[PDB]
Formats: structure tokens, C-alpha cells, sequence
């Protein structure tokens, strides 16, 4: 029960060594792909759904990655 | 020479007249300055630190539980109370609890528990912060001629000088020796901002963990853990680290959450290292902006004669450096010891042309040294001719390459510097001026709105902006959403 | 007498001719099985527990590295090698370090280094797990039956019976002495799942944390931890828990995550726990289908004349219990000691009717004690009659109450136990039968889409599927969209 | 960093005691709080922007819980 | 005289007032320059080579397996391990095998087998890589004036002179005695690219295969095959010669793929070879571009007198050479053996025209030999007079068939020189600019398009765009369409 | 099975020898042939199958070349 925020702020950053640059980006790609090969049917099915019932691609895309995006870290 | 043993280097050329040259040090870089007349030198920023700095709050990271106590009363017989409730260093909880005649109850309902526990914090676990006095801060500048002699980073150098910049220095004057002078005015107030500024460290020895971290103030105060002073013994927010479970009946179990160090070094990626020494705090990463005065140098060896022409042997060949420059060493074995080289180049087919670029003011063979030059050349075969020695040099890249390399290193330097970067080689003109006061609004805005929000969801409200203004009918909006989303595209990139 | 001490409970009746009686123990529950012309039992499924169960992995959450050894080779030469790049227990890095003439190197660009270090965990810190066996997992069964006789939880009863169940198990005989015998005669198939159960400890106990956690395989076997076997030596994937710092020249810092506990008890909200004392590994939630036989039970005090009226006084005076009864004990004061209480009860004004549904049904007063009286009377002002003793009772709630109590405590048991839920009470039906096979078929749909999935998301998934039905041009599609939201928002709450 | 997902099944569960219920939920209504509180002229600017751009409510009820839900987690 | 020795032959003739010649010297081939009053010299290259260049990973041909070992565990007894599976120069493999009671274990399933051996590379069965070095790449320039006596190409020559080119060569003097100095300056960037070359060594002298092959560092550097460097100790990617069979209980069977030389020749057809003596590397297929200096040659033999008519005698008659030359040989019998040859031709029916070109400038007899000489006579019937002597002559040919064979030999430069074709014997100009541009660019597209692409493929794509630009009636696109692919046919022949 | 894929590059070839000029091709049409003559009833069956769904001539030659060249090299 202890939430630690992510140090966003970026003013004091110059051209010295960082503490693991880039770390945040490859753990949420790899909970996002880990979360997508356990449920594999559930994203076909919001794929296909959005096929379906929506007839823009843009929307389309941006309902896929959204859901996929929001599922994992909310579980 | 210095520069040469780092991958990021910065030129900074001056026309004849020019006598004050306005630079951005950054820590982590080299500034080599190639002027007509005068010495090339080398500037660069050594270090930021200060010596006993004050404290701040020091954080629990694992604690310690002991002396647990329970207290239970029977449903209608009253609330329960202890002696260690309202103490310090004791975390404690207050919930209810199923009762009856099997827990030896007149009654059944719900009666009031109450558990405590005493804290403390292990010995080496603690996230400690400093902060710097803008009073006290000190930044070294270090400044070396180019004397014709090379030296590996292992090797010092005598001719080589450093200077402190304190709010009571403000101005250095080097004596570079048979060089001259060079004046030195490094205002500290643009430098980083002390205020802002954390230098966090964990008490955990060993470890194999970096010495301490540059954080920013807010962040560090906003933390959900337990603080103390140095000097107090009692903890405030000792609950943060402890949970209890579900009571059952007469008691109620305490938990320890566990060592949160990994969370916090989990939530620090991207932030920049720093140091702690013996007691000197250091900084790794920053800047200041530094006035160089190029009128009192001098150029050695210029009434010196010329050195025979078949008496050069190549130590070192050219080789191919970093900065798209040539770099080589030679022997000179003519006696007549203090003369001048009679280095150049030119380019296969046209040898009536010369395409060199000294990067050494003039290459001169002194009696206990000499020999190395640096020099940069055009793209496509040339030859390098020091007296009657040969060597045939291929330059790879061409000047649309170069050109791009430049604009590149100084949109780098925008986003690693900020406004600052716009004072970088100044003269003072009206178009400096008037983009580094663009540059300070745009910045605050775009600091102001998007501060503490992250690379993703920065990218996404750019798309968003830009889709706002695709979409909307009212030409006024388009263009406006439009814009604002291509700059917090272009600014969160970098 | 023990149903008392736990709120969970639940009453079963069997009418007259009953032969068996079907029933879902579950742990932290009781049951009463009230028969016609038969004494009344509890039931309750006291622990499930193996001895000395197989281990599987041996995750680290702790690492400590000893030697570091790094070798850098210069640009144009080959690429750098260790001895301990294949060696036992052994973590390395490949990466590319900028070198030149500073680095003593011959050409400028880019060279080799390697940086390898030895992984070593820390004694204490190790996640271990246990996996059950099929034909070792016991089940302990105990019946009690209605004595008349009240004891707290802390005192052990004479009367009281115990049953462990292996797969090597028939039909259980608990000869319950005056009381008869009761049968058993249940199946170990319908508990837990042991192919799919681990039960994972941290060898850690005294730092305020659980024995052991009820996990599943598939998130067992799928950290990202290094891990191995006991009897094994060699660590596998020992560079989950180190990470490699950007080379600089000849150097590369290994540095070291800390412990991952925190982490890992983060991520374990919501998992049952469960208990490890000496080499018994119990777990604390969970159930089994168990039928029990009525045929044989025997009711004592049917032969022994009456007490009399005027020999009673209270020793409890009546109180409302956890479940919606009546509890009391009563004193009597005659030398005829073993006989039968007259208890009755009306409401106020309808003195011919009694009122009073009797759980203990026969109650005796003997020699060695008794006069524990259990009964539930309907909503309103009562008088419980014991003899010429009276007592002027209140009772609470509502018939309307009652019923909605009784469907949620269905419906509660349906979301914890599951399609079992329809094997409590059932007598053999078709209803039954009809509803396990929708409820196994809808189950098994919920399980294979949303099994894996977090309570917010699959609430949002179903909202979802409502508004896409509700704006659902063709009437089909929009009713099938609008069941499958309810049927999955109404799943999710369970 | 090492990335733990969350134990998302629950088919073990009875009437024992659990390893704090429902801290999941917590933890992220205390991040998105926490993240409101700091961020207050995007969280207003974003208000102001769905309602004078969008003309159904659902959307922009929509639009806003997105914004709030995927801003702290992908910091 | 070298000239005549092969079948690639070129003539440069220098005009009066010509200082300087550019040409592009080929291995293969041979240049004869030819001027109004200067003797005519051969010019060649005749090496490249470069002594104990560096040596880049090796690659194993044939491995040698041995030390099998495998080990298997039951169904729920956890997985296999072997300490080898953490060892060098071993290969490992993990799969299930069918467990059961007759493999000895308590359960049917799918167990844990690991298989694992040893693997070395035998002695003879390697494929060793050198790279070359810009700075002691050697290429040598040979120059041979035509003295007048004929000697084989089995026969030591005292008049040759050579003159070896690095990088610190600028401009080598020849002398070569009575016939005065020739300077030359060749260009070592424009030879061959050592950065994307490399020389392939393999097996023994007793297989009867080429002593090296001159490879691309790309594909050398993407082979699927172990490899290593020398000073290093253990393999790596051990498991591409070696195939694991399915396993069968307790058991799995490792193969040796075999000896994979074959399939590495079959895959280099078209790659030209090289060779190796002792520690040499040279390079059979190359070229680099030279200047050479014909204003210090002299003419010897001007001062002597003519010699007499009747004393000569034919030694080699006129036979037509394969360069449209006429070759003869005489031999004078006076006391006066230093004179000059009075050499002269006429085509038949005009007796008072000279018609002969002679390549040997001012032939002349000498006390050691001399009375070798080389026409080039019009087409048609002639006469050749040598003192008294006649020979009738049909020289086959015409002027128009000749202006083709020039044609044809400067498309076969492109073909195989290339970009570097358009500097040969050339003074500058503005065609050899724009067409060497051009080409430039057009081979830069080429090769980034179709640089890795075959023959057949290439033509296939030229068909399809000269056919989509046929059919697709759009102006601007079918003229692309078409210019492109007929680019491709042209330029993918050679 | 190691594949080794054929050196295809012609940015070194001069005048001098070489190894096994123009070899490639030849086996090209050895094993193109080769099958072409143990698959004599297939061949015929593409050839008339081309000749009477198809009345583009160059469409009947592509597509009997592409069977032809598609048949070994994947078989
Ligand atoms: C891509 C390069 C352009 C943006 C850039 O160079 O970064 C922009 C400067 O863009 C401009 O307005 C350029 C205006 C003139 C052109 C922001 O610079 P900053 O120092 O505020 O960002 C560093 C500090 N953050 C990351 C925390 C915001
Ligand atoms: C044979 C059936 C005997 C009565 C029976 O089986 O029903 C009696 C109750 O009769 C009545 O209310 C009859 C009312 C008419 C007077 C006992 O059943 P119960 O309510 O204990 O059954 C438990 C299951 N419920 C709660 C769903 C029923
Ligand atoms: C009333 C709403 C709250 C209770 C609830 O919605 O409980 C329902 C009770 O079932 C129903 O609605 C009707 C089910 C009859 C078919 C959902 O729990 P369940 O036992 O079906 O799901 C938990 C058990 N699985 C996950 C294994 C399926
Ligand atoms: C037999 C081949 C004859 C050369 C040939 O057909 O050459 C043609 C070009 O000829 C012309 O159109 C000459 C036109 C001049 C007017 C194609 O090859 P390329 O000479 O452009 O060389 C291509 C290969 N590079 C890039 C390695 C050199
Ligand atoms: C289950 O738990 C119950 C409750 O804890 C327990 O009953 C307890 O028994 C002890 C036995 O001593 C009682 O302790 C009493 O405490 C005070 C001490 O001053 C006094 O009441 C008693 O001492 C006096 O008792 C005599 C008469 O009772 C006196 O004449 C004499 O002066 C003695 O000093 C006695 O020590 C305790 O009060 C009860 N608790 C209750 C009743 O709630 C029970 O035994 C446990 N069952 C087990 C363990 O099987
Ligand atoms: C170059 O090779 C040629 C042969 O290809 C050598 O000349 C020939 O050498 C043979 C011996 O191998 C000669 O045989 C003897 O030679 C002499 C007369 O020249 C004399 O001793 C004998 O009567 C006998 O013939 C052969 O004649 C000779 N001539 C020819 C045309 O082949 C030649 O020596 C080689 N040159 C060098 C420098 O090695």
C-alpha cells in the first residue's frame, strides 16, 4: 500500500549519466505484450467488435490500443 | 587535446575583432575556441559540488516492529483503550470485532479492538537529502592551451589551470604562461537552480548502488513514507509502512510491508547520478554560462625559423577522430630544436590550392616537445605534406553532412539546455535576443501545463491538439490547435 | 454449541424418512442439521492440510554480488571475452565503450568490454513453493452433536468427533455414543484443484508476515525472478535482479535492484492465505462436498419422566444470538435429576398457540448437567415459558427480512462456492441438475474471456457491451449484447 | 525493473482471511488523486477543452475518465 | 614486349605537347603509351598485396562431438539438469519425453530429458578471415621501356623497374638509364575498399582448392556457423552444426551435421580468388588509378648510324599478334652492331607513302641483340621493307570495324572498372565530369536498390517495370517506368 | 540444415579468375528441368490449365514460368 509516483520532472536532467533511461517505456511494453499472450481470445474478440460495429479505422485503432493500454494496469 | 577525450566537443570560431566570447559549459563536453592570431584553448566545466551542505527530511525505507499489543473489550462494556496509543514511534489501529459466550462475552455484536506496535528503522536504511546554499556552491572551470603536446587522461598536464566560481569570485584571470592571459566571468545565478534542487542519498554502504541522486524538491517532499529530522528521534507517518489484517476476536495481526527501496529506485529511472565523496557533494550533470576574453593570449614560436623538411618521421599517422578532424604526431630529429613545422594539405589534382584547417594555432617543434597537430579537412582524397613527409588522407562525409551534423548538435543543445542555449557563441544580436525571449514564454507555458506529465501522454495530448484542429470547422481554431499540437509534438520529443 | 462461535452458519432441515443429507463444508462455516425425530449435529470441515508436501522453484528476492571483473579491448582489435561468460551462477554484459589515443588506443571509435559478476542469494531471502498431492491431501471432518451443554472455544468437548478423509475413504463411522452414529461417506474430488494449487513461503517468519500464500501455477511459474530447485546448484535467469550501467572507457557498474518482497507482496492483494506450522502446510480457504447419514441417529430422553415446573431458575438469561435465535441456559433445583424440560413459548395474547421452533429438540437435565435451550420465535413480543418461568421476549426483524437474508446468504454461496452452491440440501431434482449445468456452462464462458482479468476492465468491458447494444440498429444484436453485459457485469461483482 | 503482475485470479477464494482485499482499487484512486492534485491547469484546460468541443455527454464523460485513468500510469 | 604477353591489351598514344597521362591500371592488363618523339614504356600492375594483415573470427567447417551425456527426470519429479548445460564449447538441448512404468517412474506424463556434448573443431577444418589495412596495403606499378630485344615471359628482364605505393608515396621517380626518368602518382583511395573486403583462407594444400577467396565483410560476418578468434578459447553458436533427435524415454540422440566446405563453395560461385604464399596476402582482381609523367623520357640511339641493307636476316618473320600488331624479329650481321633498323612499309600500288606506326620508336641494332619490332599497318595489301628485305602484308581490317573494337573496349571498361573509366587517358574536360557524375549516381540507385539482389531477379524486375510503364498509359509515369527499367536490363549486364 | 546464403554482390570482380563463373545459373536450370521431367502429367495439367482460363498471352507465359520456377526450389 505504499504508491511512489515516477520522477517526471525533468529539468535537472543534462548530459551526465541517468538511472535507468528508458526503463519505464520497455516495462509497460512488456506488461502490455504479457497481458495480450495470456488473453488472447479476449483481444481477438475486442478486435473483431471493432470491426464490426465501428467504420472508421482511425477510431477503430484507437479504440484497439486503448483498451489494450488500459486493461493491464488496471487489473 | 582535452576535448579529443570526449565523444561530445563544441568549435567556436572567431573573426578577427572578436575579444569576449559567450559560452554555455556544460558538464559533460569540451569547448575548443580556434580564433586568427591567438592560441587555440581548451575550456570546459570540471565540477559542480559543495563542502557540509544543509539537511532535509530523511525517510524509513524497512522498519521494525516490535512490543505488539492487543486490547479487547466486550460488546456493550465500552470502547477499548491503551497506554501506548498517543506515544511515539507506536502505530496503531482501532477496528471491531465479532464477540460472544465463546470469547467469554455477556453478549453478541461487535466489540472494539485496539492494536499497537512499536517502530523503529533499520540502521542503514534511509533516504537522507541535502540541499545546496546558492552562497556556497562552487563550479571549476579548467582552461588548457595547445602547446603541441599530447597526453593521455592518465597523464597531468602542467600547463593546464583551474578556477572556482563562488558568488565571490565572478571573475578569474589565467596565466597561461607564454601564452598570455585569459579572462574568465562565470555568473553564477545562471547556472542550475539550488532551491529545485535535492541531492538524495541512501545510507546503505556497499551495496553496489550509486553514490546519490539529483531529484527535484516537490517530488521528494510529496513522498508517502515515514520523515524525520536528523537530529529528532520520532517518526511522523509511522503508519504508511504497516498494515493490519481483519480482526479475529480478541486479536488482530500487524504485517510489515517490507523494504520499499526497490519501489523508489523502480519510480527513478531517467534521473540523473551524482556523488557524495568523502563530504564534498557533486554533481554529474549541469551548466553555466562563462564570458572568455581573448585580447591578452599570445602566439609562441612566431618569429622562430622553419624546421628542415628531411627530418620528419610520423610517431602516429593520421587517424580518422571523433569531431570529423585529423590528428596526428611526428619526430623531428634535425637539432635546431625550437623551429616552426611546415605542415599543410591539398587535395589530389590541385596542388596550387591548400584546404587545411589548423586546429593548433602553429604547429611548433620547441626544445622538449612538439610534434602533435590536429587539423580538419574537406571531404574527398587530400594530401597532408608536413616538410617533405607524404601521406595520403581520404576525408569521408561532405558538406551537406556537416551542415546537418551542426544544426543537429544545436537543436541537442536546446533540448539538453533550454533558453540558456541561445547565449551559446552570442555577439549579442537582436535575433539572439529576441529568440531566447520566445524560447523563455514558450518554455513556461509549456513547463506550466505539461510539468510533471510524462513522454506518453504528452505525445498523445500532441495528437489529440492536432486532431482537434483537422477536425474543427472554424479555420481560427484549426490553425491554432494545429500549431500548438506540431510544438508539444516537436518540444516532448527532446 | 460450536456453531455458536462462528457467524457463518447455516441451518438444514431433513423431514421425517430422510435417509441422507447433502451439504458444501466450506472452511469458516458452520452447519446445523435439524431432523425430524432426531437430534440435532454441527458439521463443519475444521482444516485441510498435507505433511511434508514436494517443492517447486526456489525464487530469489535478494541478491548479493561478489567479484566484478570487466575487460575492454581497443576498437580495431577483436571483441572482448571473460572466462566467466560461461560459467555457473555467473550474470554478464555484452555493450560497446567509445575509445581513443586517451584510452591508449590506436585508432578512435568504438571498442568491446564485458562486465561479469557471481550471483549469490541471501539466505532468508527466498520465495519456496509447495504443491499438494492428490492421494495425501486430508480433509478433517468433525460432528458434534446437541448435548445441552454450553463450552466456550477454549475448552475442549468429549462429545465431539473427528474425521479425516483421504482418497482412501469409503464411509466414515463417528460413533457419537447416546446420539447414535453418522455417516459421512463424501469425496475428495469436489475440494481444491491440486494440479492448479501452490502454496508459496518466504523463509522469513519473524519480519510480521504470513506463513504461506494460497497462490495458482500459471502465476507461479510465470515471474520474472530468478529461480532453480533445491537439489539443483545453478541459478537460472540471474539477470532479472541487475542491471548495467552505460560503459565509460574500461569501466561498467553492475548495480544491484534491491529486494523484490516489497513488490511481490504488492502484487498479491486478494489471494487467500494460509498456514505452515512445523512440516504441516494448511490452507484456510476452501471446501468440500460432503453428504451425511441420518439413519442411525438416536434420540436420548425419550423415556424419562418430566422435570418439574416449579424447580427452574436462570443461570444465562435469554439473549439475542449472532443468527437469529435465542440462546439461554437454565438451573434446576430437584433430586429426580434426569428428565425433560417443559419449554414453550407464545406470542402475547395468544396463549393456546406455541411459537417456539426448538434447535436443541429434546432437551434433558442430567446428572452431569445440562439446560443449554437454542430456539428462534417469530417476529413480535413473546413470553418463554420454562416450567412457571417466564420471561417476556422481543423478538427483532421481520418475515420479509428473513426471506431477503435468506436469498442473499443463496446468493453469497453461490458467488463464493460456485455450481457446488446447488448440491447444498438437495434431495435430487431436476431444478437442481438444470441449474448446475447453466451455471458450469456460463462459468466456464466467464473464465476462458475474463478469467485473467481485473475487476475495473471487466466492469468497463460490460458497460461497453450495453451501450453497443442500446445503440444497436438490428433488435437481435442489440438483445444479445444487452444479456451479455448484464450477464457479465452481474458475474463480476461475485 | 522487475515487473510482478497482479494475481488477477480468484477462483481460490472462501471465507478466509485475504492478503489485503481491495488495495489494488486504492492504490489507484490515491495515484490518480495524487496526479489531479499536482496537475490542476491540465486537469481544468482538458475540462474546458471536451466541453465547449464535444456535444454528448457520454463523450465527453468518456474523454475526461480516459484522460485522468491513462495520465499517471503512462507517466 | 610485356604487352604481347596477354589478351588484354591497351594503346595510349600522347599527343605533342602532353606532359602528363591518367590512366586506370587493372590487374590483367597492360598500357602502352606511345608519343611523337619519346621512346614508348608498358605500364602495369602487377601486385597488391600486404605482409601479415589482420586476422578477423574464424568459422568451424566440421565439429567433433564426443562425451555424450543425458540425463531425464519423472513426470512430477521436476526438470533435468546437467552441469554441462553451464559449461564452454558444450551443446545442450531441453525437450519431454513419455514417461510410465516400464521407463520405471509412478506416473504417465510428459518428463524432463537434457542432452549435452562436447564440441570441438577439427584441425584442418577451418575458414580464416584478414582484413587489409589502408596504411601497408602495398600496390606495384611496374614500367618496362621498349628496348628491342624480345624476351619471354619465363626470362628475367635487367631494364624493368618497379616502384611499390602506399599512402606515403606521393611521387616515385623511375630511372630507367639511357632512356631517361618516368614519375608516377597513383591514387591508393581510388583502388580498392579495404574497409568492406575481406580474404578467406581455407583447408589444406592436399584438398586442391584456391588458396583464398576475396570475400564481403558483410556476408562473412552474417554466416550461420561457430566462430571465434584465435586468441580466444570457446566457440560460439556451437549448436549450428548439431541436430538433436526426438526423444524416447531415458534416451536422446545427437548428430553431426557434417562437414559443411561443400555447401560454403557451392555458395561462392562468381566470387573472385586470391592468393596466399608464406605470409602474403595478394589480391588477383583489382585496379587503381595512376599519372604518369612522360617529360623527363629520352630517345636513345638518335646519335648512331643507319645499318647496312644487305646484312640483315629475318628471325621471327611477320605474324600477326592479337592486338592488331605486326611482330618481327631480325638479325644484322655487320661489325657495326650499334646502328639503327631501316624500317619502313608501303601499301601496295603507291610506293613513295609510308604507312607504319611503329610502336618500337627507333629500333636499333646492338652489340647483346636487338631487332625486335612492332608496326601497326592501314588495312589492305602492303609491303614491309627491313633494309633489303620485303615481306608482303594483308593487314585484315577497317577503319570502321577498328572505331567499333575501341567502342566495345570502352563499354567493357564501364562494365568492369566502372565509375573510374572516365578518367582514362584523360586531361580533364568537362564529359568526364558530368558523365562521371552521372554514373555516380546512377550506380549509388543501382546499388542501393539491387545491391544484393541476382541476376535473374534484377531482369525479372526490369521486365515487370518496362512492361508496367508499356501498359500504364500515364505520360510521366510510363516514361519513368520505362527510362528505369531500361536502366536495370542495361546496367545488370556486368 | 545450415543455409548459406550465395554471395550475390559484384563490387570486386575484375579481370582475374574466379571461382565457379556462372554456376549458379547452370543449376538453376538443371533443377528446373529435372523436375520438369518426373512431373511430365503436372506440367501438362498447368500448361492447358493457363492455355484455356486465359486468352492474355503474356499472362499464360508468366504464370507457366512462375509454376515452373516455383515447383523445385520450394519442393
Ligand atoms: C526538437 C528540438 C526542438 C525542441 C527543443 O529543443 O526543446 C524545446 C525548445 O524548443 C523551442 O521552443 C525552440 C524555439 C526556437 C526554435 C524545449 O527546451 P527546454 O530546455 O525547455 O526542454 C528541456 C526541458 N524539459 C524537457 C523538461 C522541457
Ligand atoms: C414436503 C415439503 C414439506 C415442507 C417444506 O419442504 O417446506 C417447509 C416450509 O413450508 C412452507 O413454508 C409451506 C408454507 C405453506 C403453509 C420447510 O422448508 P424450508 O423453508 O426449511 O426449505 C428451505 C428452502 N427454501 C427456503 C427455499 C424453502
Ligand atoms: C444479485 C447481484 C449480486 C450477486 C450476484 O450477481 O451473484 C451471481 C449469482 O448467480 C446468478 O446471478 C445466477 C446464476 C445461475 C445460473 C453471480 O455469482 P455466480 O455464483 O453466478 O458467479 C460466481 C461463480 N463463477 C464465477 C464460477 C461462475
Ligand atoms: C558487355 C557489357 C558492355 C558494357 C555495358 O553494357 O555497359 C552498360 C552501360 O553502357 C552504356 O550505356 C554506355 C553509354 C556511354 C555513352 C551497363 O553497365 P555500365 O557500363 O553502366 O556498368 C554498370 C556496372 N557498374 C555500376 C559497376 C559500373
Ligand atoms: C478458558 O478461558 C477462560 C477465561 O480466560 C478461563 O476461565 C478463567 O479461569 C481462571 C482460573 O484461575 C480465572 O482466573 C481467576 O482470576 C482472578 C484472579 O484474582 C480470580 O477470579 C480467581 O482467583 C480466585 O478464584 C477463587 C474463586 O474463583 C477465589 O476464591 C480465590 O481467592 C482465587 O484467588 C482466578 O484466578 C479466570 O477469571 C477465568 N476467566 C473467566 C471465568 O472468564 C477458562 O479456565 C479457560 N478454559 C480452559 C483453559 O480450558
Ligand atoms: C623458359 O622456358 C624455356 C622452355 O619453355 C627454356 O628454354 C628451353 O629449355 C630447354 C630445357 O628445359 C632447352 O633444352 C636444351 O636447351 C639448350 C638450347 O637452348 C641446349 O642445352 C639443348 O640442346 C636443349 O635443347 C630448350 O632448347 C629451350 N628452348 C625452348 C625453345 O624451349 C628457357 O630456358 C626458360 N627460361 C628460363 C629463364 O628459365
Amino acid at each position: 500500500s505504499v504508491v511512489i509516483p515516477t520522477h517526471a520532472q525533468k529539468d535537472m536532467v543534462g548530459r551526465g549519466h541517468a538511472w535507468l533511461k528508458g526503463d519505464n517505456i520497455r516495462d509497460h511494453v512488456t506488461r502490455v505484450e504479457g497481458w495480450m499472450w495470456k488473453n488472447k481470445l479476449l483481444t481477438v474478440a475486442v478486435v473483431a467488435l471493432a470491426w464490426l460495429m465501428l467504420d472508421s479505422w482511425m477510431a477503430r485503432v484507437t479504440v484497439i490500443l486503448l483498451a489494450l493500454s488500459l486493461g493491464p494496469v488496471y487489473a | 587535446t582535452r576535448c579529443t577525450h570526449l565523444e561530445n566537443r563544441d568549435f567556436v570560431t572567431g573573426v578577427q575583432g572578436t575579444t569576449r566570447v559567450s559560452l554555455v559549459l556544460e558538464l559533460g563536453g569540451c569547448v575548443t575556441i580556434t580564433a586568427e592570431g591567438k592560441p587555440s584553448i581548451d575550456v570546459w566545466l570540471e565540477d559542480i559540488f559543495q563542502e557540509s551542505p544543509a539537511e532535509t527530511r530523511e525517510y524509513c525505507l524497512h522498519a521494525k516492529l516490535s512490543n505488539t499489543k492487543v486490547e479487547a473489550r466486550c460488546p456493550t462494556t465500552g470502547p477499548a483503550t491503551l497506554p501506548e496509543e498517543h506515544q511515539a514511534n507506536m502505530v496503531c489501529k482501532r477496528d471491531q470485532s465479532d464477540r460472544g459466550w465463546g470469547n467469554h462475552c455477556g453478549f453478541f455484536g461487535k466489540g472494539s479492538i485496539v492494536a499497537c506496535a512499536k517502530f523503529e528503522c533499520e540502521e542503514a536504511k534511509k533516504a537522507v537529502g541535502h540541499v545546496y546554499d546558492s552562497t556556497k556552491i562552487t563550479y571549476v572551470v579548467k582552461v588548457e592551451p595547445h602547446t603541441g603536446d599530447y597526453q593521455a587522461a592518465n597523464e597531468t598536464n602542467e600547463n593546464r589551470k583551474t578556477a572556482q566560481f563562488t558568488v565571490a569570485s565572478e571573475k578569474v584571470i589565467l596565466d597561461l604562461g607564454d601564452y598570455g592571459d585569459v579572462s574568465l566571468t562565470c555568473k553564477v545565478a545562471s547556472g542550475i537552480d539550488v532551491a529545485q534542487t535535492v541531492v538524495m542519498s541512501l545510507g546503505s554502504s556497499k551495496d553496489h548502488l550509486p553514490s546519490a541522486w539529483q531529484l527535484h524538491r516537490d517530488w521528494f517532499e510529496d513522498l508517502a513514507l515515514p520523515w524525520k529530522h536528523k537530529d529528532n528521534q520520532d517518526w511522523n507517518s509511522v503508519e504508511k509502512l504497516v498494515e493490519f489484517g481483519p480482526p479475529h476476536a480478541v486479536k488482530m495481526d500487524i504485517f510489515n510491508l517490507g523494504d520499499q527501496t526497490a519501489v523508489l529506485l523502480k519510480s527513478l529511472a531517467g534521473v540523473p547520478l551524482a556523488s557524495v565523496d568523502n563530504q564534498k557533494y557533486h554533481l554529474k550533470s549541469g551548466h553555466v554560462t562563462c564570458d572568455v576574453g581573448l585580447e591578452k593570449l599570445k602566439l609562441k614560436g612566431t618569429t622562430y625559423s622553419m624546421c628542415d623538411k628531411t627530418k620528419f618521421k610520423w610517431k602516429r599517422v593520421p587517424v580518422d577522430s571523433g569531431h570529423d578532424t585529423v590528428v596526428m604526431e611526428v619526430s623531428y630529429t634535425g637539432s635546431d630544436k625550437p623551429c616552426r613545422i611546415p605542415v599543410r594539405a591539398v587535395a589530389h589534382g590541385v596542388p596550387t590550392i591548400n584546404v587545411a584547417m589548423l586546429i593548433t594555432p602553429n604547429p611548433t617543434i620547441e626544445t622538449s616537445g612538439g610534434g602533435f597537430i590536429e587539423m580538419q579537412l574537406p571531404p574527398g582524397d587530400n594530401i597532408i605534406y608536413v616538410g617533405d613527409l607524404s601521406q595520403q588522407w581520404f576525408q569521408k562525409g561532405s558538406t551537406i553532412g556537416r551542415m546537418f551534423e551542426k544544426t543537429r548538435k544545436g537543436l541537442e543543445r536546446l533540448s539538453v539546455v533550454g533558453e540558456h542555449a541561445w547565449d551559446f557563441g552570442s555577439v549579442g544580436g537582436i535575433l539572439s535576443s529576441v529568440g531566447k525571449a520566445i524560447h523563455t514564454v514558450l518554455g513556461g507555458a509549456f513547463n506550466t501545463l505539461f510539468g510533471g506529465v510524462g513522454f506518453i501522454p504528452k505525445m498523445l495530448l500532441g495528437v489529440a491538439l492536432v486532431w482537434l484542429g483537422l477536425n474543427a470547422r472554424n479555420p481560427t481554431m484549426s490553425m491554432t490547435f494545429l500549431a500548438v499540437g506540431a510544438l508539444t509534438l516537436m518540444m516532448t520529443m527532446g
